[PDB]
RNA sequence: AAGACGGACCAGAGCGAAAGCAUUUGCCAAGAAUGUUUUCAUUAAUCAAGAACGAAAGUCGGAGGUUCGAAGACGAUCAGAUACCGUCGUAGUUCCGACCAUAAACGAUGCCGACUGGCGAUGCGGCGGCGUUAUUCCCAUGACCCGCCGGGCAGCUUCCGGGAAACCAAAGUCUUUGGGUUCCGGGGGGAGUAUGGUUGCAAAGCUGAAACUUAAAGGAAUUGACGGAAGGGCACCACCAGG
């Protein structure tokens, strides 16, 4: 019955990610008109962008994908933030493999800046060279003190610095190689990587930071 | 067993991997020891599977740390029974 | 007298198990004492894939799996062929289908 | 499809080769007729059926024994050709690296040999 | 409206969100956010018959009827998002999604990476149906 | 929807399928291209090297 | 926001008397195994009464009801459906203090000790190596490999021995009959019914007959026949394409 017909009264706008990349037009996303009589600056700066992290950056990586969040509009321009960083589903449950120990640790951190981040981490005991078990397992004991180790220098590292920077870092996995040498002392490990990055609390007076990171 | 072996003089290989009560002849395999250990100046006579640690005067600590099994030892030590 | 030993999967040195589900007949079924099975299967399977894989471009990448855990119940596991009926003497064997 | 050859025909083919290898040739028509005169068979089809895989045998046969049949000529000339002599026996092998445990085994029997040593990556051939 | 400065001269990327039931199989392509759709033909929207709407024909048809109107407004090129039933329920994708990936990809939509984004939990809930259920 | 009409020739008879064996099983070579080379299912007796009118790539002919 | 739930990892693997028990971390006390020229010096084995715990449903009063859902009401399918199947949805699922005391609470196998047979795993502890890898300057760590020894869940193969067999290193050491102790059975039905007592708020739980009926009730293996159970073939008395 009731249509209307709509694909002619919205405008395009560049969608644009930070210039910590080296692919900042990431591709364009057309919304209807913000104005008075029909209501779009909610539907604009609300928006959420899934982009796999590969087509962002220009590769490293053909798994990962980035949450990129509108934190202002200037011009048909859309000047985006991170929001989290997440492994898709694929790459996840291919790591996970039976006849493993597959540990699992996750924490709650304040950023520098203002943001709250819970932060989900993911590791795995390896077939070591030599063995001849087919499956990977260890005292309870051990592993236990494999999560707090994975836990400490995953708080610590983005404690300190700008969330930029925490990118920055997340992304070769630094922190996850710290952990791995931290903890093969004990059960060397294969593995070891941020799964989930979930926003948790994101304040704005960083339109600062904002302009800084773009351009 | 070949089902028709009798055996009056056991090998001691095979009756002293045996667990303790489980010997034909039972007397356990533990004995003392002299340790010297160098930050200790007097020699402490310590037991093989000490359990709680020995120390000494002659030592700061350093003797013997606690294992369940058998005590660790640190540096310069010696082993004579003797004689159980 | 005992028509399967270990009663289709044994529950031996543990006292009591939680119950599963089937799949695609949604039934209650102890999880070691049911048919449990891996699931590992392309995205766009053997079907799509041919024009997909011509049709792509700006792309390089390895093509994605679906990883599900099905758990199927005895009467539903046995009808579409997952199990079979064997041999009494084949019984006392753990060794299954290849893969 | 159809008529597969019986028991009955194949069994008189194997008696025929063996017997009178050296009169047989490897041409149905001639070998027709020697089955006439090396047997009496009572019918032209069952003697065609045999004459025809007593073809087919000899020809198999001249290149050397095959499966399921022999001829006592062949089987004399395979026992004179292996001869074989892979060794004689020890090469000579004396003093070569030999086992640890080999090595004591040689060495209470008034020998000894150079020996292996040490122990690396184990489980060992893994 | 119209396309974004060319309809086709320049690769613009949305994602397909495909729904993959059984008894149907919406295709459902949105903007790269997801706030906005572009396109709107159902796998029952083609051919409505109550069964034949995850049945590949339907499917392939649909597909293709969203491919026109994709590039019409310029968006050349999509990134895939398939997705199951998901949830506490069967999570398994009917046949009608291969047929409808294979008809885009022939129409003229060009492919960008393809991602799985199916929702599983830690079986949250409970799953539907009573003990002795259906017995097949 | 619509596709043109693309001629294939038989490439190799793969053999019978069908609940009661009266389908057949085939592999046309494209033509057109020579990197397609799909199964498709013919009703009647197939002799190699005949040609096809495929009026579908749609709605895949396949075993049953 | 609410309420629920902790996949994949998760196994003939662990722990717990059993019932039971998988998100992270901390706290509280408890248990086993192991090592042990430590201590006591027979303190022990097993069991009427008596006592502790005890899944699920139900019942008492609240919280709570997301999800799913005994009843009810609806749509189909069936000769019949009140079922399976779709939908709506009640008590209930969840949580707390009380009841209740049973489950195929199944390994259908009392508990304790001794003796009798091969081989290889694995959770865990300890011990040993001119073994590997790993970290600190190397270590002492730890994971791994090999060997040894305990106590776990099991497996495998065997004229080890049993059994009616199926099976079973115990269901072995039973006519060559006897280590300790406890419990229950005496053809099948009537019947866990009758009856009295007892416990429970209730629902229910425990103890527990007879008349009469009847030469079979039952177990196991074997062979056939048959299956809308699973792998197969073959035929125009079958189908196909068709006349």
């Amino acid at each position: 019955k009731k249509v209307v017909d709509p694909f002619s009264k919205k405008d395009w706008y560049d969608v644009k990610a930070p210039a910590m990349f080296n692919i900042r037009n990431i591709g364009k996303t057309l919304v209807t008109r913000t104005q008075g009589t029909k209501i779009a600056s909610d539907g604009l700066k609300g928006r959420v962008f899934e982009v796999s992290l590969a087509d962002l950056q220009n590769d490293e990586v053909a798994f990962r994908k980035f949450k990129l969040i509108t934190e202002d509009v200037q011009g048909k321009n859309c000047l985006t933030n991170f929001h989290g960083m997440d492994l898709t589903r694929d790459k996840m449950c291919s790591m996970v493999k039976k006849w493993q120990t597959m540990i699992e640790a996750h924490v709650d951190v304040k950023t520098t800046d203002g943001y709250l981040l819970h932060l989900f981490c993911v590791g795995f005991t390896k077939k070591c060279n030599n063995q001849i078990r087919k499956t990977s397992y260890a005292q309870h004991q051990q592993v236990r003190q494999i999560r707090k180790k994975m836990m400490e220098i995953m708080t610590r590292e983005v404690q300190t610095n700008d969330l930029k920077e925490v990118v920055n870092k997340l992304i070769p996995d630094s922190i996850g190689k710290d952990i791995e040498k931290a903890c093969q002392s004990i059960y060397p490990l294969h593995d070891v990587f941020v799964r989930k990055v979930k926003m948790l609390k994101k304040p704005k007076f960083e339109l600062g930071k904002l302009m800084e990171l773009h351009g | 067993m070949p089902l028709a072996k009798d055996l009056l003089h056991p090998s001691p290989e095979e009756e002293k991997r045996k667990h303790k009560k489980k010997r034909l002849v039972q007397s356990p395999n533990s004995y003392f020891m002299d340790v010297k250990c160098p930050g200790c100046y007097k020699i402490t006579t310590v037991f093989s599977h000490a359990q709680t640690v020995v120390l000494c005067v002659g030592c700061s600590t350093v003797l013997c740390q606690p294992t369940g099994g058998k005590a660790r030892l640190t540096e310069g030590c010696s082993f004579r029974r003797k004689q159980h | 007298t005992k028509k399967r030993r270990n009663n289709g999967r044994a529950k031996k040195g543990r006292g009591h198990v939680q119950p599963i589900r089937c799949t695609n007949c949604a039934c209650c079924v102890p999880k070691d004492k049911a048919i449990k099975k891996f699931v590992i299967r392309n995205i766009v399977e053997a079907a799509a894939v041919r024009d997909i894989s011509e049709v792509s471009v700006f792309d390089a990448y390895v093509l994605p799996k679906l990883y599900v855990k099905l758990h199927y119940c005895v009467s539903c596991a046995i009808h579409s062929k997952v199990v079979r009926n064997r041999s009494r003497e084949a019984r006392k064997d753990r060794t299954p289908p290849p893969r | 499809m159809g008529r597969v050859r019986t028991k009955t025909v194949k069994k008189a083919a194997r008696v025929i080769i063996e017997k009178y290898y050296t009169r047989l040739g490897n041409d149905f028509h001639t070998n027709k007729r020697v089955c006439e005169e090396i047997a009496i068979i009572p019918s032209k089809k069952l003697r065609n059926k045999i004459a025809g895989y007593v073809t087919h045998l000899m020809k198999r046969i001249q290149r050397g024994p095959v499966r399921g049949i022999s001829i006592k000529l062949q089987e004399e000339e395979r026992e004179r050709r292996d001869n074989y002599v892979p060794e004689v026996s020890a090469l000579d092998q004396e003093i070569i690296e030999v086992d640890p445990d080999t090595k004591e085994m040689l060495k209470l029997l008034d020998f000894g040999s150079l020996s292996n040593l040490q122990v690396t990556q184990p489980t060992v051939g893994m | 409206s119209l396309g974004p400065q060319v309809a086709e001269g320049e690769n613009v990327f949305g994602v397909c969100h495909i729904f993959a039931s059984f008894n149907d199989t919406f295709v459902h392509v949105t903007d790269l956010s997801g706030k906005e759709t572009i396109c709107r033909v159902t796998g029952g929207m083609k051919v409505k018959a109550d069964r034949d709407e995850s049945s590949p024909y339907a499917a392939m048809l649909a597909a293709q009827d969203v491919a026109q109107r994709c590039k019409e407004l310029g968006i050349t090129a999509l990134h895939i998002k398939l997705r199951a039933t998901g949830g506490n329920r069967t999570k398994t994708p009917g046949p009608g999604a291969q047929s409808a990936l294979r008809a885009l990809a022939r129409s003229g939509m060009k492919i960008g990476r393809i991602e799985d984004v199916t929702p599983i939990p830690s079986d949250s809930t409970r799953r539907k149906g009573g003990r002795r259920g259906r017995r097949l | 929807r619509v596709q043109p009409i693309k001629l294939a020739r038989v490439t190799k008879v793969l053999g019978r399928t069908g609940s009661q064996g009266q389908c057949t099983q085939v592999r046309v070579e494209f033509m057109d291209d020579t990197s397609r080379s799909i199964i498709r299912n013919v009703k009647g007796p197939v002799r190699e090297g005949d040609v096809l009118t495929l009026l579908e790539s749609e709605r895949e002919a396949r075993r049953l």
